[PDB]
RNA sequence: GGGUGACGGGGAAUCAGGGUUCGAUUCCGGAGAGGGAGCCUGAGAAACGGCUACCACAUCCAAGGAAGGCAGCAGGCGCGCAAAUUACCCACUCCCGACCCGGGGAGGUAGUGACGAAAAAUAACAAUACAGGACUCUUUCGAGGCCCUGUAAUUGGAAUGAGUCCACUUUAAAUCCUUUAACGAGGAUCCAUUGGAGGGCAAGUCUGGUGCCAGCAGCCGCGGUAAUUCCAGCUCCAAUAGCGU
């Protein structure tokens, strides 16, 4: 008897046929186009898509004008529009199942940095993010995979308390200013 | 029948060799970058009856 | 000079003899103000000294220009030395405690269980 | 054909019940039999002491001696003829030294060219034989 | 009647739809305090941090006698393939008492911890030398560069956390994160790892050694002097703080 949770899940599912070739080809291409650190980070997106797909399927099995369907399906569509994946007007559930990986990768801080100019390559973008150089809204979102809400897109920029954003310069230039001051001069 | 003598005959009598040196290899994302770059942009040439990522004529 | 403060979820707990609220602290580019500086800042804001103010539980956020924690103000010290945790008082030196060290008191009391009556022996013990 | 009807459940479920025994894998796992025959008393590995290095001779199409280790297990007193894998590794093993022994990868059924060796040695005196083969840890003295 | 590698359940693992296996284990219910039995008090026990016997273990004895029960928490021995520190505190959560005040190894806090789970670094950008190809230009050769990709030179400064560390915060008192000054990167450094590279199955008919040996190999097989399969070196493949059995 304690406090504590013990409530945790896995966020991804590995592929069965582990050397398919065609699968490996597609996953690596995804890694290239969006600078992912690892195969499984792809598989995490795939899996969050899959859950959605299961949820959608389940709703389509319910008869239309079944309360359970109406409410839950709408909430799912509302949730999906919130992130910038579905368009308003396209909201009616069948359109979820025609919806792919790339749409969900397209809304990461790492993209919506590199997408909003700001970066200079996607790997740079990922480095920026880690190095506390870019702030969403008013917090320094350290994390690349931060799914950027459509609501929250236009508030992406550099972090105030940083070299790029317009603050104190980093420790390399500080050193090279000390070297020019005392050593050379 | 048959002895238990030779046991590590071949592990014994191989010609010993240094393990060379080259470089600090790119790890993590950087590695994955590198490999995606060298299958999907750099080469992509005119074909001549299939490829080989460790071929040797 | 440049910290700033706000006062969230304010409430007048009449029957604990206190005002109690959620302190907000903006402070961009400085290293989480010590609680003494919050007290004097709250003292001049609420016009009622530091001596009846008790503040704790300050958590900074990420990025690091916003902390947030809980604070309450007492009517007098006489009230605050009654309706407060003992630790929170000696947090600023006014109701300090013994240095017996739990294990020593229990050991002492397991001897004593060994003996009857003798107030002197039960005073001694260990 | 099948019993098929609607108040059959019993006949159906009981017939299945009686047949399940004709399955091979299931009878293994439900008659105690095999857990009795396991030297590794339903166990993943077993510590046991080496009491003779024995050359095993491989099965015909391959000709080769297979350098095994006669292990008496500790939990039982049930003797074993485990395999010392990888080249010249039998030399690391010296008599009376406390090997850990695992399965050979087939959960029974002997493997390979070897006849009847169900087990492979993993750790000789708490060390791990991979580390000795690689050259990482060493046999203490 | 016998067995159970049988405490019941909530539930857990897989899973299309059906299913199969698991459930000692934080909630609920049961049962037990070495084994059996008997009881005192009490509203409530057939109590075990209550007694009385016996059996099994075992402890002082001045040898008449006397005392004992961790399947509480730590820890030890043993068993074993198989499992943590004799730490700090009543601050939280609740309990008990005559009690606003005392007690609680309930409980909370630290330590160990690759059981398992979530996040997520090990580099990024530039001009160079170049090495290439959609465009424009050119019969071809060559060139203009919005586009770019590899290898170098670390060439270039810029960026940064690991870490070291004042201080604040945290907190019962601490830490840990979080906040934050000051130091902190040329890779010869702050060095990624496990397993593979005949097929199944992603990836060398490369070089050296050994010659049915030594060894690999879940299976098919490879090894008897040009070994794609062994021991090595090279390069390559997979996953990657993980990966083998
Ligand atoms: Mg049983
Ligand atoms: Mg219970
Ligand atoms: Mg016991
Ligand atoms: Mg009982
Ligand atoms: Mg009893
Ligand atoms: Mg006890
Ligand atoms: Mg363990
Ligand atoms: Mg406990
Ligand atoms: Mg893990
Ligand atoms: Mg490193
Ligand atoms: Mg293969």
């Amino acid at each position: 008897p304690v406090a504590r949770s013990w409530v945790c899940r896995k966020t991804y599912v590995t592929p069965r046929r582990p050397f398919e070739k065609s699968r490996l080809d597609q996953e690596l291409k995804l890694i290239g186009e969006y600078g992912l650190r690892n195969k499984r980070e792809v598989w995490r997106v795939k899996f969050t898509l899959a859950k959605i797909r299961k949820a959608a399927r389940e709703l389509l099995t319910l008869d239309e004008k079944d309360p359970r369907r109406l409410f839950e399906g709408n909430a799912l569509l509302r949730r999906l529009v919130r992130i910038g994946v579905l368009d308003e007007g396209k909201m009616k559930l069948d359109y979820i199942l025609g919806l792919k990986i790339e749409d969900f990768l397209e809304r990461r801080l790492q993209t919506q940095v590199f997408k909003l100019g700001l970066a200079k390559s996607i790997h740079h973008a990922r480095v920026l993010i880690r190095q506390r150089h870019i702030r969403v809204r008013k917090q320094v979102v350290n994390i690349p995979s931060f799914i950027v809400r459509l609501d929250s897109q236009k508030h992406i920029d550099f972090s105030l308390r940083s070299p790029y954003g317009g603050g104190r310069p980093g420790r390399v230039k500080r050193k090279n200013a000390k070297k020019g001051q005392g050593g050379a001069g | 029948h048959g002895s238990l003598a030779r046991v590590g005959k071949v592990r014994g009598q191989t010609l010993k060799v240094a393990k060379q040196e080259k470089k600090k290899k790119r790890t993590g994302r950087a590695k994955r970058r590198m490999q995606y770059n060298r299958r999907f942009v750099n080469v992509v040439p005119t074909f001549g009856k299939k490829k080989g990522p460790n071929a040797n004529s | 000079d440049t910290v700033t403060i706000r006062t969230r979820k304010f409430m007048t707990n009449r029957l604990l003899q206190r005002k109690q609220m959620v302190i907000d602290v903006l402070h961009p580019g400085k290293a989480t103000v010590p609680k003494t500086e919050i007290r004097e800042k709250l003292a001049k804001m609420y016009k009622t000294t530091p001596d009846v103010i008790f503040v704790f539980g300050f958590r900074t956020h990420f990025g690091g220009g916003k902390t947030t924690g809980f604070g309450m103000i007492y009517d007098s010290l006489d009230y605050a030395k009654k309706n407060e945790p003992k630790h929170r008082l000696a947090r600023h030196g006014l109701y300090e405690k013994k240095k017996t060290s739990r294990k020593q008191r229990k050991e002492r009391k397991n001897r004593m269980k060994k003996v009857r009556g003798t107030a002197k022996a039960n005073v001694g013990a260990g | 054909g099948k019993c098929r009807g609607l108040r059959t459940a019993r006949k159906l479920r009981s017939h299945r019940r009686d047949q399940k025994w004709h399955d091979k894998q299931y009878k293994k796992a439900h008659l105690g039999t095999a857990l009795k025959a396991n030297p590794f008393g339903g166990a993943s590995h077993a510590k046991g002491i080496v009491l003779e290095k024995v050359g095993v001779e491989a099965k015909q199409p391959n000709s080769a001696i297979r350098k095994c280790v006669r292990v008496q297990l500790i939990k039982n007193g049930k003797k074993i003829t485990a395999f010392v894998p990888n080249d010249g590794c039998l030399n690391f093993i010296e008599e009376n030294d406390e090997v850990l022994v695992a399965g050979f990868g087939r959960k029974g059924h002997a493997v390979g060219d070897i006849p009847g060796v169900r087990f492979k040695v993993v750790k000789v005196a708490n060390v791990s034989l991979l580390a000795l083969y690689k050259g990482k840890k060493e046999r203490p003295r």
